[PDB]
């Protein structure tokens, strides 16, 4: 499975979290933004490895980091 | 039979005017290889008259072509309705454009 | 025409411009003084 | 003289090579009639080549075993034995324009960086200004040594962005 | 009103950031305990096209 | 379900795809990233490899050997060296039709066979060889070294024999035996050798193990050498009139320095190889007592490092830290390696090339071109590998905090400065290279070859000169008759080097000219470009503005997605595969003009290369077009001959180097769109849906897919050059 | 909100069917099933290719993966304002639930979810491989 | 001295090159396919 991490830089935009095609990631209550939001990666097993969360991810450095990782049936996004 | 078509004459610079081959005729230039000269004789033209009355020609109607460019888009800009008559358009280009054209041709 | 003039200011029209003027410049150089090899 | 090389003035492959180039010229200046266009300028080709010949041996240029002018660009050997309009002064008249080109530049960019869209300026080129600097380009190489000694030439690296290391 | 005033010039400290060594403009300081409360925006955009970024007070110093 | 392969990497054996089989085979050598792997166990590993390493290669040399002794003609071409054709091996193929078995029947017949053009006739001929008897036991000999290397790797590796990591680390120790024994014994056992065996055989006479005790060296026996008389070993050395293998105008000197090459062979001599390896061997000894080991006196590497700090701070720290960093880094410790491996293989080309050490090598001209390109190419790979696992250092080993402010460190906060620079000599040579080249091409393309820029090699003239090439006029060192160092050496070697190195006939400082100036600067162009490749990928390999993160993703990852206006090729693997194309364009020009040189060298028209290597159309025309006639008639509708092979393996070449274009232009999303419809047509296909796979087919990975089209195109550049190098040297001459 | 049970007998859009759907996996491994609700009878675009017909109120659909379900989930969602929900079904009968997992969009903040992989530093804090390196396998700075 | 007979290529090149391949190329495929305990 790809290993995906969320920074305390993230800001609670939710952008991640609208750009995943898997659902990996969701929005979590939290104190160290602003938005009072912070984003989690409770699925990373259906990740595949797009990288579309970092694309919309706009913190300098992301805040959403994908580090591919062992390859499954999932990771492979295998129809078969 | 012997001279080779040419139409292309290279300026005498840096020693490029070496391009400038004996093609006959006592001619010197570029050979060329578009068929321009037998499509000219086909067409029946025996003088660089005729060759130079059709370019100026051509010239007038390039400035046609943009100004009909500029008019269509500036000052009468046909309407979508105008465009979508499908079988107006084939009617005149199979009746008009293909075989007038063709007609013409063969006078 | 101050628009003209701006377009006519713009990265492409200035390079062929200025590229014109410096390919003359050149070629005439070597019509006036041919085979230039040495100082 | 140098390497063994031999004044193209005395190389008898030089003198052979001229005689090739313009019997070429000259079996060609035959099919056509004396006034032809074709005669005339395959006769101003010829006359061309004889300059050449005999310009390029008036420099005093070496010729190898090929008869072929060699460029001696030791700046002591050049100097020493006459061979310097070859690699040296050329070098300096390259030097100089190059430079006036990149200080014209440099000049520019500055100008342009202190307006309100610099990069407006690079994609529609303020002409007036341009032409100015172009002018005032000619003394850049004692512009460049005063911007070298006053220390305002390079940029200080604490301004300058690099990666993490 | 802790961090920089509005409107002042800070450099960059933070060495992943994109304007590291880069000037920006101070848009706004978050008084709220967060922990990058510097909104600094900058004229050249990074890599991804954005212009602004949240820095913590010690990763920005007045210049 | 989780399969058994690869047993190191469970990840791996719990992919249900065929990317498992791919992956298990190409990250087994990558012993740190095993599951479960210690230090310790990772030098064990590597030690019992190395072990395996050297059984392989003594094996090959063996076999190499009995072939040589069972099929070749190693007993007739020692009896004519010069016009007899050394055989590699004996040809048996079913497929072949009656006349290619006549067309590869040679050297002495005896049915079709293949020549030899690796050397191994001159070299082992040259070093005493001189029977199959002889080629038979060294083989069988080397066969035993290779099982004793097996074993120990076998047994280094089994309980109470394995060594300790402290073992692994003992620096002072492992450096003082390899210089003094590995390094100086060796050199010492081999000039043993050269005067016991080699020099008698030489002169005619037969030294073996079965008289070797009975033959004296030389007529004084040892006297000389324990009484200091040692002139005396030097007195009476083999004449001008001396026919190699026989006592006709044979000396009796075991040691000299004469110099220059034997008139009959056009070879070093080898009273002067014997003297060379005894006075190397005495240096290396005396080098292996440098550092301390366990008896109170030595260097430690650790204090002589530290103490290297200039007093004004210009390298900062200095070289604190870097016994540490260089001792923990086995990728540190393999990049100087093969940085250091790799240019001494590049002077074994240019050296066995020019100074001959081998009987009748120059006069075979494959061999020789074979022998240089084949370094050359080796060398180039080897250069290219010591970079990348510099970068991988950087990655894995390097740690920012025990390399503080030392000359290390220092490197990395000045790398846009490195990389900017070779940026810059990489463009200026390669404008003014190519500028040059294609005025000359105009100008020779309007008929005016003496308008063409032709810059004279002054400087490297100059130094030919110096070393005694009189035809410059120079005048100065070896080349003035009043100089001291042309006086001080006149009783030495002076005399046989200057005879050679004014003979214009060998390979001694060819001529040069200003064909050979642009050649050389376009070498330039390819050593800077190729080296800020493999720079700028070891220096960017930890972060860079694009991906600041980079090292923790690791030394080969595909890429971090099309986001950050995309990052395809970022990792300091896709450097290196960038790198290689560049360094096989290096050697390529390299070879071609070591090549193109000798092949008109050995015609005897130099004048054809001086006049066609200064325009690109010489090249193509003189050199590829012309020289590639007798290597395509190889096979033609009228019959084919003994260049057959080469003929088709020279179109072998060009297929697998096209094929590597596929994998290198075409990207995996294709193919994995591609492969996905093949699944369904199976699923759907009766009966043959009653069969299915184990592995998921799937499009192979991107890194992966990079490799194989840099293989196939490397695998199709060497075939291709092999093929025509061979044919063109050998069908020519 | 509790977890919805998927009923398998429910009404699938009118489609004719193609060559992009299901394939042996789905009888061996596992396949995904979106379920929704249609105010209105709607043409709309099989994420496996070709158009098919919602029917009015309970709709079906079977893929092969759970990004394809995500993609139609998209559509329904973005273009006609539907509120889809989706499960993965193994070949033992066995039914789990997977989109959305709260009966709240991810993307809405929501209590009760606990975060999951976060990092309380900035990834330019991270160590240097060198620190994570002879640990039971390859692994990343990040993951410690 | 060491010498091979003159069938030894009529043999040995068969084995070495076909036969052998064949084995090594069955046991290594079924060692890949075979899965974990
Ligand atoms: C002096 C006459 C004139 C003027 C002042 C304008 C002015 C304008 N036109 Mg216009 N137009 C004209 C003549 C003119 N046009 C003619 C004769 C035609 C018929 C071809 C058109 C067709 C036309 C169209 C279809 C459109 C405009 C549009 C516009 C507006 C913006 C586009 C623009 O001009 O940017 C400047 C653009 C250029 C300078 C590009 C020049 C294009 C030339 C013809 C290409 C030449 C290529 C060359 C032959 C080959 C290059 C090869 C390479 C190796 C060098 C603008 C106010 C656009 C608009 O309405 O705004 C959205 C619009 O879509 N014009
Ligand atoms: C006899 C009627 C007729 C003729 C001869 C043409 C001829 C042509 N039409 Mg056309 N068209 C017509 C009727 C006609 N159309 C009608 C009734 C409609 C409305 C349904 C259209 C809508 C239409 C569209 C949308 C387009 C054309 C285009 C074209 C040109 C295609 C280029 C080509 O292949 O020819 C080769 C070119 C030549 C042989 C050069 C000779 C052309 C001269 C000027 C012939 C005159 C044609 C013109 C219709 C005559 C009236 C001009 C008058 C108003 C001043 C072509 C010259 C294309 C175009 O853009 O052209 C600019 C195009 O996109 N036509
Ligand atoms: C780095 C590459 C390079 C270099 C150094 C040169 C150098 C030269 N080329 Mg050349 N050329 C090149 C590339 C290059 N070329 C390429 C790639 C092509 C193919 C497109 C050509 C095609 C070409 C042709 C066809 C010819 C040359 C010629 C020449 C010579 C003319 C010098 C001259 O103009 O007088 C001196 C000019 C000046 C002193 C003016 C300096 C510029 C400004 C105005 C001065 C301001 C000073 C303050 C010169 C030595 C000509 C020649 O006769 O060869 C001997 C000529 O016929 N070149
Ligand atoms: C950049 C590389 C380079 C190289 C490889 C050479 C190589 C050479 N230079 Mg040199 N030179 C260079 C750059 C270079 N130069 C530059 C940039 C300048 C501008 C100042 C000069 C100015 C120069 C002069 C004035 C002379 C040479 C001379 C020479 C030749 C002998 C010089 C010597 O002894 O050692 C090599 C030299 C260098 C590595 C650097 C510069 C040369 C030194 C400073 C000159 C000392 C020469 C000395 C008197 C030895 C010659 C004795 C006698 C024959 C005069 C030699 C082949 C001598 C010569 O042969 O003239 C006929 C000569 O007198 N060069
Ligand atoms: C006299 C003591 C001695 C000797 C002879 C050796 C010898 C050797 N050790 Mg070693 N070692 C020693 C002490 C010694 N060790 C001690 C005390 C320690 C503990 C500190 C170690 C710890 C140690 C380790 C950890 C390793 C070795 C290894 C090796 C082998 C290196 C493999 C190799 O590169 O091929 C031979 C190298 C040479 C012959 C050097 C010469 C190379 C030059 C450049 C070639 C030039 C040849 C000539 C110019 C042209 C030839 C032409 C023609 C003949 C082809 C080598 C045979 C490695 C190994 O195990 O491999 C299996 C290795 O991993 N040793
Ligand atoms: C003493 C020399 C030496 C040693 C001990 C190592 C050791 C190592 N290298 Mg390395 N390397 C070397 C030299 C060396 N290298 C050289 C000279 C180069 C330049 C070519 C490289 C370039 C290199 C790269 C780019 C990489 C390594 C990597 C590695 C590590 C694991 C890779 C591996 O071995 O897996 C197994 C290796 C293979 C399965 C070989 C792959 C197959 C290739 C394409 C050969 C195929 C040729 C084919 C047979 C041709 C057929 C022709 C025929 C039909 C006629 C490992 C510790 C990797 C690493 O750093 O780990 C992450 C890695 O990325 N090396
Ligand atoms: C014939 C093929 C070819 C050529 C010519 C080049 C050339 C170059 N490569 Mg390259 N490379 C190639 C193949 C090639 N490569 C392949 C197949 C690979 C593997 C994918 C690589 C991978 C590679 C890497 C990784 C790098 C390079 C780099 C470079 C540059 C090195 C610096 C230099 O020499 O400046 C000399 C400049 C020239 C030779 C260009 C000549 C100038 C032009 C021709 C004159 C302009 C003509 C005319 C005026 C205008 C023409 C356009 C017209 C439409 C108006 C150089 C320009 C390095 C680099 O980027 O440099 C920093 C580098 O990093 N290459
Ligand atoms: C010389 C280089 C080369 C070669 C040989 C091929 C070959 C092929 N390409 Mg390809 N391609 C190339 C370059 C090349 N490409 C490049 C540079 C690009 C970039 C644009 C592409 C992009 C590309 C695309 C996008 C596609 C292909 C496809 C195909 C396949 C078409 C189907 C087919 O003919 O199967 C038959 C196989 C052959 C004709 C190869 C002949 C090999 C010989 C005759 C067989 C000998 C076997 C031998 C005896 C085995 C024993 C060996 C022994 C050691 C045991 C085919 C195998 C298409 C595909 O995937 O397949 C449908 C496809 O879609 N290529
Ligand atoms: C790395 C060393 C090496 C290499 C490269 C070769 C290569 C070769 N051997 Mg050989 N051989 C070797 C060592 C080696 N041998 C040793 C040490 C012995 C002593 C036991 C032999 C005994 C031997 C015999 C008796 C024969 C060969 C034959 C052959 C050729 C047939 C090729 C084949 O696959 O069939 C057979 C390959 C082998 C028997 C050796 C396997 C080596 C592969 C390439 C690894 C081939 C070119 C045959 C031959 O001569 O064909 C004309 C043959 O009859 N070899
Ligand atoms: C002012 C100017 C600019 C230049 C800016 C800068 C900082 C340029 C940097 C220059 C630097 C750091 C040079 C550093 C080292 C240079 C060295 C050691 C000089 C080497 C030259 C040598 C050895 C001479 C070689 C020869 C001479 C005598 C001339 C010829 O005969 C040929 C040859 C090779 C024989 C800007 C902004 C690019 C814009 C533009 C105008
Ligand atoms: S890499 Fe793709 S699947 Fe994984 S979390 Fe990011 S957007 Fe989702
Ligand atoms: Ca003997």
């Amino acid at each position: 499975a790809h290993i995906v991490k969320i920074y305390d830089t993230c800001i609670g935009c939710t952008q991640c979290v609208r750009a995943c095609p898997l659902d990996v990631l969701e929005m979590v209550p939290w104190d160290g933004c602003k938005a009072s939001q912070m984003a989690s990666a409770p699925r990373t097993e259906d990740c595949v490895g797009c990288k579309r969360c970092e694309t919309a991810c706009p913190t300098d450095f992301l805040s959403v980091r994908v580090y591919l990782g062992s390859e499954s049936t999932r990771s492979m996004g295998l129809s078969y | 039979t012997h001279i080779k078509p040419s139409a292309q004459v290279v300026w005498p610079i840096v020693g490029q005017e070496i391009l400038n081959g004996d093609v006959g005729g006592g001619f010197q230039g570029i050979q060329i290889t578009s068929g321009f000269f037998q499509l000219w004789r086909a067409s029946g033209i025996t003088s660089e008259l005729q060759l130079y009355t059709t370019a100026i020609g051509g010239l007038v109607m390039a400035a046609a072509m943009f100004f009909a460019g500029w008019f269509h888009y500036h000052k009468a800009a046909p309407k979508l309705e105008w465009f979508q008559n499908v079988e107006s358009m084939l009617n005149h280009h199979l009746g008009g454009l293909l075989g007038l054209g063709s007609l013409a041709w063969a006078g | 025409m101050k628009d003209f003039t701006t377009y006519l200011s713009t990265a492409p029209v200035i390079a062929t411009i200025w590229f014109t003027f410096t390919a003359g410049l050149l070629i005439e150089i070597n019509r006036y003084f041919p085979d230039p090899l040495v100082f | 003289d140098i390497a063994g090389l031999t004044p193209c003035s005395e190389s008898k492959a030089y003198a052979k090579l001229e005689k090739k180039e313009l019997k070429t010229l000259e079996k060609r200046l035959k099919q056509y009639e004396a006034d032809s266009a074709p005669a005339v300028a395959l006769k101003a080709t010829m006359e061309r080549t004889k300059a050449r010949f005999a310009n390029y041996a008036k420099a005093g240029l070496l010729c190898g075993n090929d008869g072929l002018p060699h460029l001696i660009a030791d700046p002591g050997l050049a100097l020493k034995y006459g061979h310097a309009g070859e690699v040296f002064i050329p070098t300096f008249g390259f030097l100089y324009v190059a430079g006036y080109i990149g200080y014209v530049g440099r000049q520019y960019l500055i100008a342009v960086k202190g307006e309100a869209k610099p990069t407006d300026k690079e994609i529609i080129i303020d002409v007036p200004l341009a032409t100015k600097l172009a002018w005032q380009g000619a003394g850049w190489p004692l512009a460049a040594v005063q911007e070298l000694q006053r220390g305002t030439l390079l940029e200080k690296e604490e301004n300058i962005t690099v990666s993490p290391r | 009103e802790v961090g920089p005033k509005r409107g002042s010039l800070v450099k960059i400290l933070r060495p992943e950031s994109y304007w590291f060594n880069q000037v920006g403009k101070v848009v706004s300081v978050d008084q709220s305990g967060v922990r990058y409360p510097v909104v600094v925006r900058f004229e050249n955009q990074n890599y991804a096209g954005v212009t602004t970024n949240n820095y913590a007070l010690d990763e920005v110093v007045a210049a | 379900a989780t399969k058994l392969f690869p047993k190191f990497s469970q990840g791996l054996a719990q992919d249900p795809t065929t990317r498992r089989i791919w992956y298990g085979l190409a990250m087994a050598h990558d012993f740190e990233s095993h599951d479960g792997m210690t230090e310790e166990n990772l030098y064990q590993k590597i030690f019992a490899s190395h072990f395996g390493q050297l059984s392989i290669i003594f094996l090959w040399t063996s076999g190499n050997l009995f072939h040589v002794a069972w099929q070749g003609n190693f007993e007739q071409w020692v009896t004519d060296p010069v016009h007899i054709r050394p055989i590699a091996h004996a040809i048996w193929d079913p497929h072949f039709g009656q006349p290619a078995v006549e067309a590869f029947t040679r050297g002495g017949a005896s049915g079709p066979v293949n020549i030899s053009t690796s050397g191994v006739y001159q070299w082992w001929y040259t070093i005493g060889m001189r029977t199959n008897q002889d080629l038979y036991v060294g083989s069988v000999f080397l066969a035993l070294v290779s099982a004793i290397f097996l074993f120990a790797g076998w047994l280094h590796l089994q309980p109470n024999f394995q060594p300790s990591l402290s073992w692994f680390k003992d620096a002072e120790s492992r450096l003082n035996h390899h210089l003094s024994g590995l390094f100086g014994v060796s050199s010492l056992a081999w000039t043993g050798h050269l005067v016991h065996v080699a020099i008698p055989e030489s002169r005619g006479q037969h030294v073996g193990w079965d008289n070797f005790l009975s033959v004296l060296p030389h007529p004084q026996g040892l006297t000389p050498f324990f009484t200091g008389n040692w002139a005396a070993y030097a007195q009476s050395p083999d004449t001008a009139s001396h026919v190699f293998g026989t006592a006709q105008g044979s000396g009796q000197a075991i040691l000299t320095f004469l110099g220059g090459f034997h008139p009959q062979t056009q070879s070093l001599w080898l009273t002067d190889m014997a003297h060379h390896h005894l006075a190397i061997a005495v240096i290396f000894i005396v080098a292996g007592h440098m550092y301390r080991t366990n008896f109170g006196i030595g260097h430690r590497m650790q204090a002589i490092l530290e103490a290297h700090t200039p007093p004004s701070g210009s390298l900062g720290a200095g070289h604190k830290g870097l016994f540490d960093t260089v001792n923990n880094s086995l990728h540190f410790q393999l990049g100087l390696a093969l940085a250091s491996v790799g240019t001494i293989t590049s002077l074994v080309a240019q050296h066995m090339y020019s100074l001959p050490p081998y009987a009748f090598q120059a006069i075979d001209f494959t061999t020789q071109a074979a022998l240089y390109t084949h370094h050359q190419y080796i060398a180039g790979f080897i250069m290219c590998g010591a970079f990348a696992h510099g970068a991988i250092f950087f990655i894995r080993d390097y740690d920012p905090e025990q390399n503080k402010g030392n000359v290390l460190a220092r490197m990395l906060d000045h790398k846009e400065a490195l990389i900017s620079h070779l940026s810059w000599v990489s463009l200026f040579l390669g404008f003014h290279t190519l500028g040059l080249y294609v005025h000359n091409d105009v100008m020779q393309a309007f008929g005016t070859p003496e308008k063409q820029i032709l810059i004279e090699p002054v400087f490297a003239q100059w130094i030919q000169a110096a070393h005694g090439k009189a035809l410059y006029g120079f005048d100065f060192l070896l080349s003035s008759k009043t100089s001291a160092a042309f006086a001080n050496g006149q009783s030495l070697w002076l005399p046989g080097w200057l005879d050679a190195i004014n003979n214009n006939q060998n390979s001694l400082f060819l001529t040069i000219g200003p064909g050979d100036f642009l050649v050389h600067h376009a070498i330039a162009l390819g050593l800077h470009t190729t080296t800020l490749i493999l720079v700028k990928g070891a220096l960017d390999a930890r972060g860079s503005k694009l991906m600041p993160d980079k090292k923790d993703f690791g030394y080969s990852f595909p890429c971090d997605g099309p986001g950050r206006g995309g990052t395809c090729d970022i990792s300091a693997y896709d450097a290196f595969y960038l790198a290689v194309f560049w360094m096989l364009n290096t050697i390529g020009w390299v070879t071609f003009y070591w090549h193109w040189k000798h092949l008109t060298l050995w015609q005897g028209n130099v004048a054809q290369f001086d006049e066609s290597s200064t325009y690109l159309m010489g090249w193509l025309r003189d050199y590829l077009w012309l020289n590639s006639s007798q290597l395509i008639n190889g096979y033609n509708p009228f019959g084919m001959n003994s260049l057959s092979v080469w003929a088709w393996t020279f179109l072998f070449g060009h297929l697998i180097y096209a094929t590597g274009f596929m994998f290198l232009i075409s990207w995996r999303g294709y193919w994995q769109e591609l492969i996905e419809t093949l699944v369904w047509a199976h699923e759907k296909t009766p009966l043959a849906n009653l069969v299915y796979w184990k592995d998921k087919p799937v499009a192979l990975s991107i890194v992966q897919a990079r490799l194989v089209g840099l293989a196939h195109f490397s695998v199709g550049y060497i075939f291709t050059y092999a093929a025509f190098l061979i044919a063109s040297t050998s069908g020519r001459f | 909100w509790t977890v919805p049970t998927l009923n398998p007998d429910t009404p699938s859009p009118i489609f004719g069917g193609s060559t992009g759907g299901l394939l042996r996996k789905a009888q061996t491994e596992e396949f995904y099933v979106i379920t929704w609700e249609a105010k209105k009878e709607q043409i709309f675009e099989m994420p496996t290719g070709g158009a098919a017909i919602m029917r009015q109120g309970p709709n079906l659909l079977k893929f092969g993966k759970k990004e394809q379900c995500l993609a139609l989930t998209t559509q329904l969602r973005n273009k006609f304002k539907l509120t889809p929900c989706f499960y993965r079904v193994f070949p033992d009968g066995k039914v789990q639930y997977l989109h959305p997992a709260d009966g709240v969009y991810p993307e809405k903040v929501n209590a009760g979810r606990v975060g999951a992989n976060q990092n309380m530093r900035r990834i330019g804090q991270n160590v240097n491989p060198i620190k994570v390196k002879f640990s039971g396998r390859m692994m990343s700075p990040a993951e410690i | 001295p060491f010498v091979p007979p003159s069938w030894a290529p009529s043999v040995f090149v068969p084995l070495t090159g076909l036969v052998l391949p064949a084995i090594a190329m069955a046991t290594l495929f079924v060692y890949i396919e075979k899965e974990a305990p």
